[PDB]
DNA sequence: TTTCCCTTTCGCTTTCAGGT
DNA sequence: GGGACCTGAAAGCGAAAGGGAAA
């Protein structure tokens, strides 16, 4: 099948400089690039395009050579919602059985068209320039493409196209990571599933048959809403740090300035912010009695209360995570909505006494959770880094290297200018 | 198979061959001949044109030369493939070695025979009543946008099998310019017959004249003994500097030695500093007295520095000292320099703090170690406390990120060496009189200013000034800068304006931008002198500003204020 | 609720060096 | 006036953002 070449904004190439690397990780670079040689999967390059490269020693000792696209598919032009007078999971009929094929657990080979290769280019240095670098592209997608959503839901709508259109009574399509193909007769079924499965082969799509899974309409629909539904959390305002009169007029500044956005009346908090009155030095004690206390669970309702039940189904999510004190925070937002919250289990924090790593972990986890409620990586991480912390982690941090892996989204630190968000922001929030 | 070029369109450019002078013209006949005779050009029917001229090499022989910034414009780019030069510090020491390089390395080289066409030329007749004669290339024309990248790739494959039959041996390679070292003369010989006979199969030509054997040798620039390495330039142009352009050029000079002659970014600030003003080349500058001990500082460490070959079994060292301006590295193996790692002189934040400065330097040299020798150092030395490490670790993510994955040692023993010892050094490293937390019982004061110029101060004493200032920032710096004048003695003190705390709370430690406001940079100076000369600590804090709450830090930053309306 | 007061941070232009 | 590709450094300036008053 002629592969169709890709849709770019831009015909300008990008030029993101290789770095350095020590000769254990250069020698694993050319070790891998040749067992990828050999299975014809990249050739040599003189391309003007590049994207870094990095190796990760797994526990085995082996490397896995992961790139960071983020540029190039940053130039990639998304396409609109195509076949969208196809058929919706919620219109077949319950009495059909249904087949259900999980695209995470499949393999991809996907064949690039002549003129896209050079785009996906790379170079392996060499040690203090004593040689020119060796410079490669990939003749098929790299995997980490599959994470920009537009090429998969392409991609996959291709590889169903014929199977599709022949079976008219069969009803196959592709919803958030699942392939379904479902006929009324379980033998009708299987036909179709056998064409499906040599045809998407053809396309470059690996298909586990262990893995594959049955089930009929009402279960899966039914499990899916219990599958990838939001935890709501009755999120709290840390209050062990909260000893002395300097802790007190910061956060109660806080409360006070976004309580007109929260609708809570202005005489409403007297009982908390009169905790202010008293001794002026800045360390002198000060404790919540107890209806201070319930005047700061108003807030937290108020907070708790801008969780959404259910997410947009066109709209992608997106992570901010916040450099809190002790251990960094997260919120999945979907534009201006809350999503979740998203913390390290408190357990493991005291195992990684740097806090890059910590907020490398909690991306990488967060990552996860996001791809489990929506199908898909966010679109943006907003991290607490300039664009050259960010580029330095890269290269120093093995953890930020694990955490980041095959992301092609949008990494930067510009924040919602949303008053609640700006609140949040300022304060610490936990979930016990 | 030869590289083939990527062609955007196929419609030919005709650009005009133009006059040339009669020596500059029998160069270019000479050597337009003598490429005939070669068959590295071909008589040409195309309707493409490209101009060809002459310079002079450092040979004395001239080079023949294409103009083919419209032919180059069509043409796809190839990717870079060596981004700098090679240290020759790691060619290891005492190690015989050879220098080699290539006789008319492009010419040499085949085109792939459907691009000749499009790099064909017109070469005047040595009589201006006679008509011209019309060539094109075969070979690699020089001007041609993808020359390097094919010339590279063309010898690197033809250096690829010496590389691995000889995995002991240095091999450089530098367009044509090749570098070859083993530890043994026998082993030298064996290396470089492998190499004539791999260079002859792919067509190249060893230029006789021009090979090296013996000390001393020039590679990419350096003199090269059997250990020490300086710079081949070792002269600054100083004699006439009465423009702009006249220090552009001074400081081009000694930037290209800095590296090798260690030259801090500090013993430059006055030179450095005489670039600003008008934009004009030939604007006027003036030698100041100041700028002249700085060239004589230079001078001196041309003649008397220099780098050291390294044993190739030791691992590597990083020096960061603590020196004015901002920290200066030394790449070091024991007692024997490799590198000096330095600092810009112009910053991008207003207040660069000097512990984010040590860590973007260890970043930065921790990189350029692992370019030069294939890993970390074995060990960073630090001018910094055990506690003070402990202290970066927690709470400087620049720091986290300098260090992460550091698997060596982090130590404050520096060599007891006397070599370093001129080295001017800060004492303004980490924060000592800024604190970070409240100080216990301390007197707090409560700062404010106005757009009115009016600036105050209010807790256990008042007072209202009068500010030159029409800004509220600028007019709070200066109650900022009395309060601390005036409280001989530990006080806290809170503020409304974001700006006036980090200001404030960064200034101990920092390199104050140089900023096009010179009235903000003296208020930044003078906050700063006034932290430096504390005889006790400090600590700043914000309070936003109009939040009408109750308790008696609103009730004070509410005096502050009305102390300064109207 | 967006739409401007600045100010500060980032990216880019334009000089100089240097290498084949 | 007159080529190509790379590296490093300097100052200045224009583009865009952050914050927090102003529309
Ligand atoms: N100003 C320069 C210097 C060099 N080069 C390129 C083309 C040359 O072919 C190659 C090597 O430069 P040399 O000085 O060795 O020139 P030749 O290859 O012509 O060598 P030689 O003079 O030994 O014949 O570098 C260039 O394009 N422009
Ligand atoms: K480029
Ligand atoms: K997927
Ligand atoms: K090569
Ligand atoms: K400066
Ligand atoms: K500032
Ligand atoms: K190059
Ligand atoms: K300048
Ligand atoms: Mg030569
Ligand atoms: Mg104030
Ligand atoms: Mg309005």
């Amino acid at each position: 099948p002629k592969p169709i070449p890709l849709t770019w904004k831009t015909e300008k190439p990008v030029w993101v400089n290789q770095w350095p690397l020590p000769k254990q990780k250069l020698e694993a670079l050319h070790l891998l690039a040749n067992e990828q040689l050999e299975k014809g999967h990249i050739e040599p390059s003189f391309s003007p395009w590049n994207s870094p490269v990095f190796v990760i020693q797994k526990k085995s000792g082996k490397w896995r050579m992961l790139t960071d696209l983020r540029a190039v598919n940053a130039l990639i032009q998304p396409m609109g919602p195509l076949q969208p007078g196809l058929p919706s999971p919620a219109m077949i009929p319950k009495d059909w059985p249904l087949i259900i094929i999980d695209l995470k657990d499949c393999f991809f080979t996907i064949p690039l068209a002549e003129q896209d290769c050079e785009k996906f280019a790379f170079t392996i240095p060499a040690i203090n320039n004593k040689e020119p670098a060796t410079r490669f592209q990939w003749k098929v997608l790299p995997q980490g493409m599959l994470n920009s959503p537009t090429i998969c839901q392409t991609f996959v709508g291709r590889a169903l196209q014929p199977v599709r259109e022949k079976f008219s009574d069969c009803y196959i399509i592709h919803y958030i990571d699942d392939i379904l193909c479902a006929a009324e007769t379980k033998d009708k079924l299987i036909d179709c599933y056998t064409f499906l499965q040599a045809e998407v082969a053809n396309a470059g799509l690996a298909i586990a048959s262990d893995k594959i899974q049955t089930s009929t309409p009402f279960h899966y629909l039914g499990m899916q809403i219990e599958n990838r539904k939001i935890k709501p959390q009755k999120i709290e305002i840390r209050k062990d740090t909260l000893k002395t009169l300097n802790d007190f007029q910061k956060l109660l500044g806080d409360i006070n300035w976004i309580r007109p956005t929260l609708g809570i009346p202005t005489y409403a908090m007297s009982n908390l912010f009169s905790i202010l009155r008293g001794d002026s030095d800045l360390n002198s004690k000060r404790i919540l009695t107890p209806e201070a206390t319930k005047e700061i669970k108003l807030v937290e309702e108020k907070i708790q209360s801008a969780q959404i039940n259910r997410i947009g189904p066109l709209a992608p999510l997106q992570l901010l995570i916040f450099a809190t004190a002790h251990s960094p925070t997260g919120i999945i937002i979907q534009n201006t909505d809350l999503v979740e919250w998203s913390f390290l289990p408190h357990s493991t924090v005291k195992t990684f006494t740097l806090y890059l790593d910590q907020i490398a972990t909690l991306i990488g986890q967060t990552r996860l959770r996001i791809t489990k409620l929506c199908g898909n990586d966010p679109d943006k991480i907003v991290v607490p880094l300039t664009k050259e912390q960010v580029r330095q982690a890269f290269i120093n941090s093995g953890a930020w290297q694990i955490g980041l892996a095959n992301f092609v989204g949008i990494i930067d630190n510009h924040y919602p200018k949303t008053k609640i968000f700006q609140f949040l922001k300022l304060t610490t929030w936990i979930l016990p | 198979k030869p590289i083939p070029l990527t062609w955007k369109t196929e419609k030919p450019v005709w650009v005009n061959q133009w006059p040339l002078p009669k020596q500059k013209l029998e160069a270019l006949h000479l050597l337009a001949n003598e490429q005939l005779e070669k068959g590295h050009i071909e008589p040409s029917f195309s309707p493409w044109n490209s101009p060809v001229f002459v310079i002079q090499k450092k040979s004395g022989k001239w080079r023949m030369l294409t103009d083919l910034r419209a032919v180059n414009a069509l043409i796809q780019p190839m990717g870079p493939l060596q981004p700098g030069l090679p240290s020759p510090a790691m060619i290891p020491k005492d190690w015989p070695l050879i220098i080699i390089d290539l006789k008319d390395c492009f010419f040499t080289i085949p085109l792939a025979e459907q691009d000749c066409e499009k790099f064909a030329f017109t070469i005047p007749a040595i009589n201006n009543k006679e008509p011209a004669t019309r060539f094109q290339w075969k070979v690699l024309p020089q001007g041609m946008l993808n020359s390097p990248t094919i010339c590279q790739t063309f010898v690197g494959r033809a250096l690829q099998p010496v590389r691995e039959k000889f995995s002991d041996c240095y091999i450089i390679h530098y367009i044509d310019d090749i570098l070859c070292a083993a530890e043994t003369k026998d082993k030298l010989i064996d290396c470089y017959t492998f190499l004539q006979a791999e260079v002859a199969n792919a067509g190249l030509a060893i230029a006789s004249d021009k090979i090296q054997t013996s000390t001393p040798f020039h590679y990419l620039g350096m003199q090269i003994e059997n250990r020490k390495i300086k710079p081949q330039k070792i002269e600054i142009r100083k004699d006439t500097l009465k423009t702009l352009n006249d220090f552009q050029k001074l400081l081009g000079d000694i930037n290209w030695i800095r590296p090798t002659l260690g030259i801090p970014t500090y013993a430059m600030s006055n030179l450095f500093s005489i670039l600003r003003g008008d934009s004009d080349l030939n604007s006027k500058r003036i030698l100041t007295p100041e700028a002249t001990k700085e060239i004589k500082l230079v001078e001196e460490k041309i003649q008397s520095a220099q780098i050291n070959r390294i044993g190739p079994l030791a691992p590597l060292q990083l020096l960061i000292f603590a020196t004015a301006h901002s920290p200066t590295g030394i790449i070091i193996q024991n007692t024997d320099l490799v590198e000096w790692s330095f600092l810009p002189h112009s910053t991008v934040k207003t207040f660069t703090l000097y512990l984010d400065q040590i860590a973007t330097l260890i970043g930065q040299t921790r990189l350029r170690i692992t370019k030069l020798c294939g890993n970390d150092p074995d060990k960073i030395v630090v001018p910094l406390t055990k506690e003070q490490v402990r202290q970066a670790f927690i709470n400087s993510g620049a720091w986290q990120i300098g260090l992460a994955n550091f698997v060596g040692i982090i130590d404050n023993h520096y060599p007891k060496t006397k070599i370093f010892q001129f080295l001017k050094l800060t004492t303004w490293i980490l924060p000592k009189i800024t604190r970070c937390e409240p100080l216990e019982n301390a007197l707090t004061v409560f700062t404010d200013g106005s757009s009115n110029g009016k600036a105050a101060y209010t807790g256990p004493k008042e007072r209202v000034i009068k500010t030159p200032y029409q800004s509220a920032q600028r007019a709070e710096l200066v109650a900022v800068i009395t309060v601390l004048q005036d409280f001989d003695q530990p006080i806290n003190i809170i503020s409304d304006s974001a700006y006036v705390v980090q200001a404030t709370r960064d200034v101990e430690t920092a390199l104050i931008k140089y900023s096009m406001d010179d009235q903000l940079n003296q208020l930044f100076n003078l906050l700063q002198q006034t932290v430096r000369k504390r005889n006790f600590p400090f600590y700043i804090t914000h309070i936003r500003a109009h939040t009408n709450l109750p308790g008696p830090l609103t009730k004070a930053n509410e005096q502050a204020d009305l102390l300064v309306s109207s």
